[PDB]
């Protein structure tokens, strides 16, 4: 199935996906049981290759991982191509025995689509683990935001930038890479017009902080308002980055783990 | 990791080249 | 104090790497 939810999953399982819509649609008009195909115990045994070390990998990314819902989504996705595989290799020796054997393309067909499908399966799994290590980073600056409340002091403020300014960077990073492999526009724009804003706000937020942690210190000054100020950048970047965790968390949420 | 998209290339190229030697006329 | 200064020097830092 169309199953390509990134750019690049889909740049990888396209190529092939359309050659299996074409042997579905020529062997419905009856055009593919036609010729007599060559020997495919050559490359047959290729693919059989292919898909024991895309197995293997996906066993040991399991094994590390410490995605707990990747743990368990991603076997399934193993079997899925490896016994759709068997039907491949099945095939293969239907027509080596009968080059015009219909029902050894029904198994050529059915297994095609079912090493398509668990390759986008194994994939898009891995990849939505991808998708939680940046809401977690997300999530992780969101915390640290409102730590933006407590800094009282020249001193605090350093420490906080200087924190701050890591997190900020690496959300940054992952949010770009992000948006770039996204399949749909509306998200790549919120994704991105989103995460501008926040970088837009981030040397705002740290005025805020400057004024508000100088003003209280020229004491004897209007700080209602240093307040307020450093609060609401705090609250729009905090709102900003919620924008892109809920899109994140909407393009990549595949209902197995409730 | 980076290497599954590594894997699932090579096993979308098997398939690939199975498919095309059917694929003639 | 350099705190100030400091402060900016490194949010100055960062934002070349957020860019």
């Amino acid at each position: 199935m169309p199953v390509f939810h990134t750019r690049t999953i889909e740049s990888i399982l396209e190529p092939v996906a359309q050659q299996i819509s074409h042997l579905v649609i020529m062997h419905e008009e009856g055009e593919v049981d036609g010729k007599a195909i060559p020997d495919l115990t050559a490359p047959v045994a290729a693919v059989q290759a292919a898909v024991s070390n895309l197995v293997r990998v996906g066993k040991e990314t399991v094994q590390t991982t410490e995605d707990q819902i990747l743990k368990r989504d991603m076997p399934p996705a193993f079997i899925k191509v490896e016994n759709a595989c068997t039907k491949l290799v099945q095939a293969a020796q239907m027509l080596q025995s009968d080059p015009y054997s219909v029902p050894a393309r029904d198994y050529l067909i059915d297994g095609s689509r079912g090493i398509l499908s668990g390759t986008s399966d194994l994939l898009l799994t891995f990849d939505e683990a991808e998708v939680r290590k940046i809401i977690r980073v997300c999530k992780g600056i969101l915390e640290y935001l409102t730590v933006a409340e407590v800094v009282e002091t020249m001193e605090d403020l350093v420490t906080y930038t200087k924190n701050l300014g890591p997190g900020m960077t690496k959300m940054a990073k992952m949010i770009d890479e992000r948006q770039q492999e996204l399949t749909h526009q509306e998200h790549r724009v919120m994704l991105v017009n989103s995460m501008n804003t926040v970088k837009e706000l981030l040397p705002v937020l740290i005025s805020a902080m400057k004024i508000f942690v100088t003003t209280k210190n020229s004491k004897n000054q209007g700080i209602e308002e240093a307040l307020k100020n450093r609060n609401f950048t705090v609250e729009k970047m905090s709102a900003e980055i919620n924008e892109i965790i809920r899109v994140l968390q909407l393009t990549s949420w595949d209902e197995d783990a409730w | 990791n980076h290497a599954i998209y590594e894997k699932a290339k090579e096993v979308s190229s098997a398939l690939s080249k199975v498919l095309s030697k059917i694929d003639d006329t």
